[PDB]
RNA sequence: CGGUAGGGGAGCGUUCCGUGUUAGGGAGAAACGCGUGCGUGAGCCGCGUUGGACGAAGCGGAAGCGAGAAUGUCGGCUUG
RNA sequence: AGGGUGAAAAGAACCCCCAUCGGGGAGUGAAAAGAACAUGAAACCGUAAGCUCUCAAGCAGUGGGAGGGGGACCAGACC
């Protein structure tokens, strides 16, 4: 019984045709290289999911030592740190960046209990 | 019957004129007048004022991860096993208690601080797809993931006054 | 010139980073106090 | 319902022997053009191509008015595009047995005359009106007066589209 | 010739009102001094608390920076250039953004009277290289400061700036003197702080 | 000498509008010409 | 390079050139006016400048020189009948040139050379 | 609970046959186009201002049964 | 190598552009399906509308998303 191949090809094309939209070029055009691009696409996407949790990371510290630096003369990120754990505090680096910004007086609170009590 | 009227008109008579359809009868209500604003005001309306909420926000951990919740409003978090829709929980766990007029500082908790919410929803997340990949090792894995996801809606946070507030006080 | 060089992972044996001092090599993470026991996360109120 | 039903000639030349390119160096000019200026410029054009483009536009002219009666000195040519046509494959001998492929391509051109006075009544009534005068004159009227006086080219010159779908002053 | 046909006075017109809806509805800009968490309007809004904030066109507008001026007499050159790089990027705001210029003004003066140390105003080299062969030129630091002293000022924060884009975008702000005195008295610069203690040289 | 590539469908699509642009500057001449020829008041040019 | 090389060059070798021209003299005083390209025209004047004050002195001598130039007899015979009547008070100038419409085939830039 | 050569398990689809001259279908089937739908994926389920007469699901059977590579191969269409 | 207008040629009278071809109306037809005519994918060629590029270095994507635009009903979302 013969079977032409028919669109079980052309569906599956079709389909990964629709995730290659908005590429540049013959990246949104021609089949064969849609395929690839499609690949890396999928590709990058898991890796910089994963890049994304160490950039935030990076980020909000960066933001955090900014935002004490300003405060003591001699006083840091890393300084801080260690000062909010003798303290026994919870709060962890995004609270801490996010307060930072869009609440700055509290951030200046917190420090003045942590040098109230190293004191 | 003057949508049937203009377009039979517009039909049969090439060439449109604008006083068939806006017969003369129309001088629209003039600028300044009540029966100008009603219609200018139904078409054009002006933002509403916004709805009140208390001023606080807390900080509160969810299958370790630490949010601001304030309320009022709903978040996302790690399915809570056994939570049902329409279920009232408290969330134990609070840092960090903000008021524009003072905030209460934990070590590490603030005591006797809780978070009424409700649950009101049980999702999943959009599918996340998992590609595994090597060059030429003519591997590929192409694997979907849906994080299953709790919806809740923050309602009030209590119990915090007698804990010591701080305060930037110049 | 009877001397040769460093190629590929020779090289790399060579240059690599380590820190020789006896006093960077025993450091370690740093020992805070134990936390109070903390209440539960989430509680059901019916 | 749309302003391509009311303004619009349509006119199809089929398998012209010009080659899409050459064909296009004209109709590129010719866009947006005045029936008067488009005809004259026609007549003293250089390129071979001008001629039937001409032949063409002349006869769409003719359609507007016999057809749907518009008067010629109101016509412009709105929307013009040349498409590839048949093409006709010939093999020729080359140098030490290779051959080569002669294509002699045609094309399809598609002129559209568009009238602009047509319409004309709603449009300079509704120039004259304010933004503000325009929605409580509007506040009147029924769904079927708003839908027929705003059924002119109106909307789209001025971009008022996707506002007045958000102004509730429509139904799709 | 700007037509005051009736067309474009309607299109004008149209134009404010479609604006004038928008800036209604949408969410007020609420700049970064003594801000408190939120505005009751916000709260209405997309979630800023628990996503990391990100900066919007309001902030950023360059007409409000700060500006700054450093008296480059006495100070190490390299030394000086860090602290300059720092408050030209932005990061000694909590506010910064990697990807954004919230960054300062920096004013550069007396720039031939920056020092350096060790032999290096006879020894460091200044090279440049036309792009034809042997195209090499090369010019000691003493040279330099003789012939077009800013130069070296210049030449040493660019370096220290992020490359690309937004780096060059940057290296516009640094805007240098050889004189003791600038023109931009009425952009009011106040002076930049140093917390370095090697920066400052003695004889 | 051949083409190691074959050339991107933007970059053609540029190459092709400049070749399309004297068509342009003809138009000009052309209509210039009309215009004048138009007035029948010139003696250095003639039409039948 | 040219620099103050002037000749019309026609795009033809010397022999035909010459050739060309001589031609076309002996149908613009045929003919009186006539049709061909703005530069067969431009090249030409020089020659039929040259033939007509040939005619102006009538010398046995310069019939001669016309006559080895312009191709039929009949036509110099009549220039130096007419000449000296119709042209007699014009000091040079003796041709209009009046452009045209350009050619349907190859696009060459016409003209009409008068015989003024 | 990384994984090539490689072995083992569990599946999806294509055309056809049985049930079957089936359910359904000019009140619009196949197909073609779409999706804020559901799957670990192959895919399924839903929808059509296209299309114009066929044909599922279930429980089974069979293969000319799944393509991106063969200086593959045939048509079409580019580049220069 | 070149198959499939429609049930029926009913294969388009007449007017207009008009040297023919080709076209636009009208008329036939359930439908124009209009003779190069049935479904009509991709490459490839364009046209229109929304956003956007002329100090720029780049397997073209991806995570972050400034500013602008669009169809919503869970208007905090989607494109
Ligand atoms: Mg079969
Ligand atoms: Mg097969
Ligand atoms: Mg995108
Ligand atoms: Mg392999
Ligand atoms: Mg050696
Ligand atoms: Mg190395
Ligand atoms: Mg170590
Ligand atoms: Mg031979
Ligand atoms: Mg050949
Ligand atoms: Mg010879
Ligand atoms: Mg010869
Ligand atoms: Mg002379
Ligand atoms: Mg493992
Ligand atoms: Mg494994
Ligand atoms: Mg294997
Ligand atoms: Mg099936
Ligand atoms: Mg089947
Ligand atoms: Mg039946
Ligand atoms: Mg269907
Ligand atoms: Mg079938
Ligand atoms: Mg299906
Ligand atoms: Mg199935
Ligand atoms: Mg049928
Ligand atoms: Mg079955
Ligand atoms: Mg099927
Ligand atoms: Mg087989
Ligand atoms: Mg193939
Ligand atoms: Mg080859
Ligand atoms: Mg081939
Ligand atoms: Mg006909
Ligand atoms: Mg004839
Ligand atoms: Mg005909
Ligand atoms: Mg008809
Ligand atoms: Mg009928
Ligand atoms: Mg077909
Ligand atoms: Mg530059
Ligand atoms: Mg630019
Ligand atoms: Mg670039």
């Amino acid at each position: 019984t013969r079977v032409k191949r028919g669109y079980i090809a052309r569906r599956r094309r079709k389909k990964i045709r629709f995730f290659a939209s908005s590429f540049r070029g013959a990246h949104s055009r021609l089949t064969r290289t849609i395929a690839q691009q499609k690949i890396r696409a999928l590709v990058s996407a898991h890796r910089d999911r994963d890049r994304q949790k160490r950039d935030f990371r990076r980020l909000w510290i960066t933001r955090i030592n900014a935002a004490i630096r300003e405060r003591g003369v001699y006083y840091n990120y890393s300084k801080f740190i260690h000062d909010l754990y003798k303290r026994q505090l919870l709060l962890n680096r995004k609270i801490l960046a996010q307060i930072a910004i869009l609440n700055p007086n509290c951030i200046y609170m917190i420090y003045n209990e942590i040098i109230k009590k190293e004191d | 019957l003057k949508a049937e009227f203009e377009e039979f008109q517009r039909p049969p008579n090439q060439k449109p004129q604008l006083s068939d359809v806006l017969p003369d009868d129309f001088q629209a209500p003039e600028p300044g007048t009540p029966e100008y604003n009603d219609i200018i005001n139904q078409f054009l309306p002006k933002k509403g004022p916004p709805p009140p909420r208390e001023e606080i926000f807390a900080v509160v951990v969810i299958g370790s991860r630490q949010y601001i919740v304030i309320p009022g409003r709903w978040i996302y978090t790690q399915r809570l096993k056994g939570a049902t829709v329409n279920d009232k929980i408290v969330l134990n766990k609070v840092l960090l208690v903000g008021t524009k007029a003072s905030t209460y500082i934990g070590t590490p908790i603030v005591t006797n601080a809780a978070v009424h919410a409700v649950v009101e929803e049980q999702l999943l997340d959009d599918k996340v797809i998992v590609f595994k990949y090597k060059k030429k090792k003519n591997y590929r894995r192409n694997i979907g993931h849906r994080q299953p996801i709790t919806r809740i809606k923050i309602t009030g946070i209590t119990g915090y006054e007698d804990y010591p507030a701080s305060t930037l006080e110049a | 010139s009877s001397r040769p060089q460093k190629k590929g992972t020779a090289h790399h044996m060579k240059t690599r980073p380590k820190k020789t001092a006896r006093w960077d090599i025993k450091r370690g993470p740093a020992v805070y106090p134990p936390l109070p026991p903390l209440p539960a996360e989430w509680t059901i109120v019916s | 319902p749309e302003p391509g039903k009311c303004d619009e000639i349509t006119t199809r030349g089929y398998s012209i022997s010009m080659s899409v390119d050459k064909a296009r160096r004209v109709i590129d000019q010719i866009r947006g053009r005045s029936y008067a200026e488009t005809l004259m410029i026609l007549e003293l054009m250089p390129y071979r191509a001008c001629y039937p483009i001409f032949k063409l536009i002349y006869s769409a002219a003719a359609n507007a008015s016999h057809n749907k009666q518009f008067n010629k000195a109101n016509l412009i040519i709105s929307k013009a595009e040349v498409n590839k046509g048949i093409t006709l494959k010939k093999v020729k001998p080359r140098a030490r047995g290779r051959s080569y492929m002669i294509k002699r391509p045609t094309c399809h051109i598609t002129i559209v005359l568009r009238d602009i006075t047509h319409f004309d009544s709603y449009d300079k009534f509704l120039e004259s009106l304010t933004p503000k005068k325009l929605i409580a004159l509007l506040g009147l009227m029924s769904t079927g007066r708003r839908r027929e006086l705003l059924c002119g080219r109106f909307r789209e010159n001025h971009k008022i589209k996707s506002f007045l779908y958000k102004i509730a002053l429509f139904k799709r | 010739r700007k037509s005051t046909s009736a067309s474009t006075k309607c299109t004008e017109e149209w134009r404010q009102l479609k604006e004038a809806v928008k800036k209604e509805f949408a969410i007020p800009h609420v700049p970064l001094d003594q801000r408190w968490m939120f505005t009751l309007e916000e709260a209405t809004g997309p979630d800023i608390w628990n996503t990391t904030w990100y900066p919007k066109s309001a902030d950023h507008v360059p007409t409000d920076k700060k500006w700054y001026v450093v008296d480059a007499t006495d100070l190490i050159l390299g030394r000086m250039a860090s602290t300059i790089a720092i408050h030209i990027r932005g990061k000694n705001l909590a506010s910064y953004t990697p990807s954004v210029d919230m960054g300062a003004f920096v004013i550069v003066v007396n720039a031939d009277k920056v020092a350096v140390s060790g032999k290096k105003r006879t020894q460091k080299l200044y090279r440049r290289h036309s792009g034809r062969p042997g195209g090499l030129k090369e010019e000691t630091f003493d040279q330099l400061q003789k012939r077009i002293p800013e130069r070296i000022i210049e030449h040493a924060v660019r370096g220290m700036l992020p490359k690309g884009r937004l780096g060059r975008y940057l290296f516009n702000h640094l805007k240098v003197y050889k004189g003791a005195e600038h023109p931009h008295q009425a952009q009011q610069p106040i002076d930049l702080p140093l917390r370095d203690k090697r920066i400052r040289v003695e004889k | 000498a051949v083409p190691k590539k074959r050339t991107s469908i933007y970059k053609k699509r540029i190459r092709k509008n400049i070749w399309k642009k004297k068509g342009y500057w003809a138009a000009l001449k052309a209509f210039s010409l009309a215009k004048s020829l138009s007035t029948g008041n010139s003696k250095s040019f003639f039409v039948r | 390079m040219k620099h103050g090389r002037k000749i019309h060059r026609l795009s033809r070798p010397a022999d035909q050139r010459r050739a060309l021209l001589r031609g076309l003299t002996t149908q613009l005083l045929k003919h009186g006016r006539i049709k061909t390209t703005r530069a067969k025209a431009s090249a030409m004047r020089k020659y039929v400048d040259k033939m007509i004050t040939l005619a102006k002195e009538g010398s046995l001598h310069k019939r001669r020189q016309a006559l080895g130039f312009i191709y039929e007899k009949q036509i110099v015979h009549a220039l130096f009948a007419e000449v000296p009547e119709r042209y007699g008070d014009r000091n040079g100038g003796y041709t209009r040139i009046i452009r045209t419409l350009p050619r349907r085939g190859d696009n060459a830039p016409m003209a009409y050379i008068e015989l003024v």
